[PDB]
């Protein structure tokens, strides 16, 4: 199947008292490896995968050094954006950023992105071609001013189709034994009555990996969404993800409905 | 822009009274990313509680995990409250087992 490797980075200006909260996770897939948190002892980027435990000093030295020079470059730019929307110092403001690649099932580079936001909307993004610039506003107008005339489009395609690609093949390979494998949900129906005659019939899918996943109910083979309830996938907290759905069914008529479970892990689901 | 944050508290495993499981409590889609989350047990704050490292969804609203060692009982009530700019009190939910 195809992988994907993200980092997600979010700064918030502390106006009260000295600098941004800055923290970075980074992903395979569904799976945190790193994490950087500038409120954290270390200073440094952290473990958070077993397999990525055992690269050397200078990976953790240049993740490190990358990830805090990106906290000060949102330190300053804070400052830009606050500049920019004509805000003034005594407000918080938030920038958040995700970038990463995509690979298909042989490992060839398949899709790179880079899109940040200032105080939760789009801000900067860089498009699919990976050449140009999407400026929401103008001030994020401005900023895509200076990035044409210093060509950092160019750099971000190197590091998204080279780097992104050769260090996400790597990671597969070492973290193969949980990263190349499905955990299919595990399923099963739970009965609650809602009246002498109602019930709610509730379909649990729990423990799977990765998080994409579709649940539905049909009623006499015809799917339907009336009297459902749809929960977001959470996480259970030991890196599986758990979802439900449930229907309000007539007492005495719940043989009529099938729920259908759709995932990775599963040969043609239904 | 604000956006008000999405609540679900469930235990990690299917939830046996007597028996050593995690509470959970998810927040997820608000904005800003400063939050309050407490997890309680019969109205009072639960003491050694942990959380995800910050991230956030598609359209930029963010999502953390708490959670905490808990055994499920007859008789103890746990909830998650969360306080947030958007709200104008705390927004307490109780766990139900059956979600």
């Amino acid at each position: 199947g195809s992988h994907s490797m993200r980092y997600f980075y979010t700064s918030v200006s502390r106006p009260g008292r000295g600098e941004p909260r800055f923290i970075a996770v980074g992903y395979v897939d569904d799976t945190q490896f790193v994490r950087f948190d500038s409120d954290a002892a270390s200073q440094r980027m952290e473990p958070r995968a077993p397999w990525i435990e055992q690269e050397g000093p200078e990976y953790w030295d240049r993740n490190t050094r990358n990830v805090k020079a990106q906290s000060q470059t949102d330190r300053v730019d804070l400052g830009t954006l606050r500049g920019y929307y004509n805000q003034s110092e005594a407000g918080s403001h938030t920038i958040q950023m995700m970038y990463g690649c995509d690979v298909g099932s042989d490992g060839r580079f398949l899709r790179g992105y880079r899109q940040d936001a200032y105080d939760g909307k789009d801000y900067i993004a860089l498009k699919e071609d990976l050449r140009s610039w999407t400026a929401a506003d103008m001030a994020a107008q401005t900023t895509k001013h200076k990035w044409e005339a210093a060509h950092v489009a160019e750099q971000w395609r190197a590091y998204l189709e080279g780097t992104c690609v050769e260090w996400l093949r790597r990671y597969l390979e070492n973290g193969k034994e949980t990263l190349q494998r499905t955990d299919a949900p595990k399923t099963h129906m739970t009965h609650h009555a809602v009246s002498d005659h109602e019930a709610t019939l509730r379909c649990w899918a729990l423990s799977f990996y990765p998080a994409e996943i579709t649940l539905t109910w049909q009623r006499d083979g015809e799917d339907q969404t009336q009297d459902t309830e749809l929960v977001e996938t959470r996480p259970a907290g030991d890196g599986t993800f758990q979802k439900w759905v449930a229907v309000v069914v007539p007492s005495g008529q719940e043989q009529r409905y099938t729920c259908h479970v759709q995932h990775e892990g599963l040969p043609k689901p239904l | 822009i604000q956006r008000t944050p999405k609540i679900q508290v469930y235990s990690r495993h299917p939830a046996e009274n007597g028996k050593s499981n995690f509470l959970n409590c998810y927040v997820s889609g608000f904005h800003p990313s400063d939050i309050e989350v407490d997890l309680l047990k019969n109205g009072e704050r639960i003491e050694k509680v942990e959380h995800s490292d910050l991230s956030f969804s598609k359209d930029w609203s963010f999502y953390l995990l708490y959670y905490t060692e808990f055994t499920p009982t007859e008789k103890d009530e746990y909830a998650c409250r969360v306080n947030h700019v958007t709200l104008s009190q705390p927004k307490i939910v109780k766990w139900d087992r059956d979600m």
